[PDB]
């Protein structure tokens, strides 16, 4: 039904443009909204960039200057945010909405594209198998994890055994250091069932179209 | 154009009780028409932000019942009945009279549940990183209550404090505790100078650390 999706780079080099794309679903993007874009910075301040409204009017936060355009896409059922000459100062999660004349955008936020701009090259992450020293006190539970390192940009998605491992899993914020990116990811499980049962971390980087599957094997 | 302040919460809510959460503007939000245009948004932990309220009082469409809003022109108050685990993030309100559409800076909803200590996990570099050159010995600490804990990390029973580096997850939505991860990044080289490597955590849970360790 009636959602909106946001698609585009995730790094962009200073200088360059930054574009993204806002996909409306379930309903005509002629439908009678302001189709919005909203940025949300690290430290997560929110600023309204600007909104397009009947397919050709537009306005825009000054804060942007004149980098900013708003475009649509009858066609496509898309609106396109582009914003020029960016910096590192304009590197933020973006969200396309819908508002309408109160205020109200219902459930109609897209679920958010980082953007990072920065010059530093897109690397994919190395990910190594964290299993424990030797034993401990079997019979409960055992916790195993996957460390992700070395990648750039954000995001990494983790999962385990491809997603069939949920509950009590850790994904752990990256920490960013001389423009590479590390995280790990821990999950627990009963110990009757590893290593007798298998389990894989699967570690998806979507900015270097890579997918790396690490099994966890005993020391 | 228009500043929007939110108040910090000093304390963190027991699922069950109800909390006020307060906003204020610099410009009185109340319109010709006699609506006040206010909204206030959760953005649960990982998320998109959630409209709660618009009109500063109007329930968005399938939000629970539990949130409120009332309010003068100026100053605003989000009320959360019988506060629910789940419902831990950071609530923001949002004036909609003047362009542009300024958000307030949040305020972070924490829940307070029982005390619990970390499950404290130690890890040795994989081989396939040494291969590379490279060590770095994990440790985490999970599911812990309260937020506030110290991790130390010895080698060969001396404390080390460089090429440490910490992360912290954001207060879980299912069960209202924290995770740590500390990672100890050295060279092979450094790696295999030593023989036992320490992850030592303290936490208001017990005065002596939780300490994991192997040797190498
Ligand atoms: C700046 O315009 C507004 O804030 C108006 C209105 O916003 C718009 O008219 C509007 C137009 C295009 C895009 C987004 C909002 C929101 C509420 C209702 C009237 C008035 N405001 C109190």
């Amino acid at each position: 039904e009636v959602k909106l999706s946001e698609s585009g780079p995730g790094l962009v080099k200073p200088s360059q443009s930054l574009s993204l794309t806002c996909t409306v679903t379930g309903y005509s993007i002629t439908t009678n909204y302001a189709w919005t874009w909203i940025r949300q910075f690290p430290g997560n301040k929110l600023e309204w960039m600007g909104y397009i409204r009947s397919s050709v009017i537009t306005r825009y936060n000054p804060s942007l200057k004149s980098r900013i355009s708003i475009t649509q896409d009858t066609s496509k059922n898309q609106f396109f945010l582009q914003l020029n000459s960016v910096t590192t100062e304009d590197t933020a999660t973006y969200y396309c909405a819908r508002y309408d004349y109160y205020g109200n955008t219902g459930d109609y936020w897209g679920q958010g594209t980082s953007v990072t701009v920065s010059s530093a090259k897109t690397t994919p992450p190395s990910v190594y198998p964290l299993a424990p020293g030797t034993a401990a006190l079997k019979s409960s539970m055992v916790t195993l994890g996957c460390l992700v390192k070395g990648y750039f940009p954000e995001p990494v998605t983790v999962t385990w055994n491809s997603g069939s491992l949920s509950s009590g899993v850790h994904t752990f914020p990256a920490v960013l250091q001389s423009d590479l990116y590390t995280l790990t990811s821990s999950v627990t499980v009963p110990s009757s069932t590893w290593p007798s049962q298998t389990v894989t971390c699967n570690v998806a980087h979507p900015a270097s179209s890579t997918k790396v599957d690490k099994k966890i094997v005993p020391r | 154009d228009i500043v929007i302040t939110q108040d910090e919460l000093s304390n963190p809510v027991t699922s069950g009780e109800s909390v006020s959460i307060s906003c204020r503007s610099s410009r009185s939000l109340l319109y010709k028409d006699g609506r006040t245009y206010l909204n206030w948004f959760l953005q649960r932990p990982g998320q998109s932000p959630q409209l709660l309220i618009y009109l500063m009082s109007t329930r968005a469409s399938g939000v629970s019942d539990r949130f409120s809003g009332s309010g003068s022109g100026t100053d605003f108050t989000l009320e959360i009945s019988r506060v629910k685990a789940e419902d831990v993030g950071v609530y923001y309100c949002q004036q909609f009279v003047e362009y542009p559409f300024t958000f307030g800076s949040g305020t972070k909803l924490e829940i307070k549940r029982a005390d619990a200590a970390p499950t404290v996990s130690i890890f040795p570099p994989s081989s396939e990183q040494l291969t590379s050159g490279g060590a770095s010995v994990v440790c985490f600490l999970n599911n812990f209550y309260p937020k506030d804990i110290n991790v130390k990390w010895k080698i060969d029973g001396s404390e080390r404090q460089n090429g440490v580096l910490n992360s912290w997850t954001d207060q879980d939505s299912k069960d209202s505790t924290y995770s740590m991860s500390s990672t100890l990044t050295l060279t092979k080289d450094e790696y295999e100078r030593h023989n036992s490597y320490t992850c030592e955590a303290t936490h208001k849970t017990s005065t002596s650390p939780i300490v994991k360790s192997f040797n190498r």
